[PDB]
């Protein structure tokens, strides 16, 4: 809906609406992926990224819980 | 010494200018060749101004819609609109020159005759 | 997930999501533009994957890793410049002021003390390397050249080898130190904390700590250079003084360096055609040097014989002796084999 607003008036046909709706759905997917990655950047908001945090800590532990993994990471440091 | 290379035929989608909606031939947009693409380009350029939409390039667009709404008298805005059309249409490399004949005053509707010179 | 979305999958999804009365075929203009948009989107997804890798900095080296290590408290030890003293030989009465520049080959050096040739203060002035690196640790009796010509100065030589030029830190060394610290569960006053203290000192590639070596309140500290080499006495002094600055008061700390083991090689070897003694001797010297670099445990007389015969230009040898014997010699702790005498004959 953003592009069709930016798009000229004479291009208000159904094909343009469908194409830009698909592109907007792709935009939503991309932005939610970006938000998920930004959450993964932080330890508290990361879910599957804790594996590399443990690898940096050089301790290998079986996956039990995300909160448990974060607690173990906090305990390992200092 | 080498001669100028001819501009290749401009191909793109086609539709009825009165319909203002794209047309599909058995699923394929109608092919435009020779004197078919330039009419579409001129229609697109004149129909919408660039300054309204941020996406278009600054060189694109026309300021004829400023005269829409009766912001000035017709006597000088006739030549002003002729100049505006000349500025808006000669930007295309395909088009050579644009000529405006005159304007017809009747009620609130203004009718003018404008000419297009092409290469093919 | 950036990895979940891939080129062809998102291409097909974009094609399918819009319902078209137009048939979709390969090479179509709609297909071509979908392909271009998919290429750009795949570039974006690859960039996002690269950004995730940078955030976790697993494989590629970047400033993120260094900054995170600094967050963890470990600091990149840039190193120290080499220090030494040179002798100025020339006309008496010439004054070499502070900041005088002397160049040896590509390396650049600066004079530290204002020295006058022929004065009662002597013709020797301390010189500090202008850049960090082990290459500046020049040996003794090196000839130095004045960048700026000074009248009455003829010869510049150093009476002793330059020392103090610790190597510049590399990302691999910092990463290894961080990783070994990650295994290390340090504690205020524990062997790990002392070995970490030793790691804080420049040029300490390997750390060995022996508790209760003399018993009550005694720590034996052993350090090694690059590839398990010796360390200069200045480095040992700096390490021990830093430790004493941070160490508990009362314990006795001893810091030592490995010492080489001298070897002598005697054999009768029939040289090949077109090969002289010097060439084969140099090639065998290089081979035995790399063998010593790659050796562990004891020097094996059979490996020595094999690395000698495999040398180019060697046809037939006999009565090979290491230190006059054919028996393997044990290389003990803090000890390395050193080649001192090479005796080859035909």
């Amino acid at each position: 809906m953003k592009l069709i607003d930016k798009l000229p008036s004479f291009d208000r046909n159904y094909i343009v609406e469908e194409i830009q709706g698909a592109y907007d759905t792709e935009l939503n997917i991309l932005k939610e992926d970006i938000d998920d990655t930004f959450n993964q950047l932080f330890v508290d908001t990361a879910t599957w990224g804790l594996d590399m945090w443990e690898d940096i800590l050089c301790i290998e532990k079986k996956e039990l819980d995300f909160d448990t993994r974060r607690s173990n990471i906090k305990a390992k440091m200092r | 010494l080498p001669k100028t290379e001819e501009l290749p035929i401009f191909r793109e989608v086609a539709w009825d200018f009165e319909k203002d909606e794209p047309i599909l031939e058995k699923g394929d947009f109608k092919i435009i060749e020779k004197k078919e693409a330039l009419k579409v380009w001129i229609y697109k350029c004149i129909k919408t101004n660039r300054y309204e939409h941020e996406i278009y390039s600054l060189e694109y667009g026309t300021e004829l819609s400023e005269l829409i709404g009766q912001k000035y008298t017709k006597g000088l805005t006739e030549s002003e609109a002729s100049r505006f059309i000349k500025e808006a249409l000669l930007i295309n490399p395909y088009i050579l020159e644009v000529n405006v004949k005159s304007a017809n005053f009747n009620r609130d509707i203004l009718s003018a005759n404008v000419k297009v010179s092409t290469i093919y | 997930m950036y990895s979940d979305q891939t080129y062809e999958v998102i291409k097909n999804r974009t094609l399918e999501n819009i319902n078209l009365d137009i048939y979709k075929g390969e090479g179509s203009f709609l297909n071509n533009m979908v392909s271009g948009n998919n290429l750009e989107l795949s570039k974006i997804y690859l960039e996002l994957s690269k950004m995730h890798k940078m955030a976790f900095i697993q494989d590629t080296y970047n400033q993120f890793l260094d900054k995170r290590v600094n967050e963890f408290g470990v600091y990149r030890k840039l190193g120290t410049e080499s220090n030494g003293e040179v002798e100025f030989i020339g006309e008496k009465g010439t004054v070499i002021n502070n900041g005088t520049i002397i160049s040896y080959r590509d390396l650049l050096f600066v004079v530290i003390k204002d020295v006058t040739i022929g004065s009662e203060e002597g013709d020797n002035s301390p010189v500090q390397a202008l850049e960090v690196g082990k290459k500046y640790n020049l040996p003794t009796n090196c000839e130095f050249k004045l960048v700026d010509n000074i009248s009455g100065v003829t010869k510049i030589t150093n009476t002793r080898s330059f020392e103090g030029g610790t190597d510049i830190e590399t990302d691999e060394e910092l990463k290894e130190r961080f990783y070994k610290i990650q295994r290390n569960q340090a504690t205020s006053g524990n062997k790990a904390h002392y070995e970490e203290w030793a790691l804080e000192v420049d040029g300490v590639y390997n750390v060995k700590v022996y508790p209760r070596w003399d018993g009550p309140g005694t720590v034996k500290v052993l350090i090694f250079g690059k590839n398990n080499q010796a360390v200069d006495t200045e480095t040992i002094e700096r390490c021990q003084q830093h430790i004493d600055e941070e160490k508990p008061i009362g314990p006795t700390i001893t810091v030592v360096t490995p010492l080489p083991i001298e070897i002598s090689i005697s054999a009768v070897m029939k040289l090949e055609d077109g090969y002289t003694l010097d060439n084969v001797k140099e090639s065998f010297l290089e081979s035995i040097n790399t063998y010593f670099r790659d050796i562990r445990g004891e020097i094996i007389y059979t490996k020595v014989m094999g690395i000698l015969i495999n040398t180019t230009g060697v046809h037939d040898l006999s009565n090979l002796l290491i230190n006059g014997s054919t028996d393997n010699i044990t290389i003990n702790e803090d000890k390395i084999p050193s080649v001192t005498t090479v005796n080859f004959s035909e």
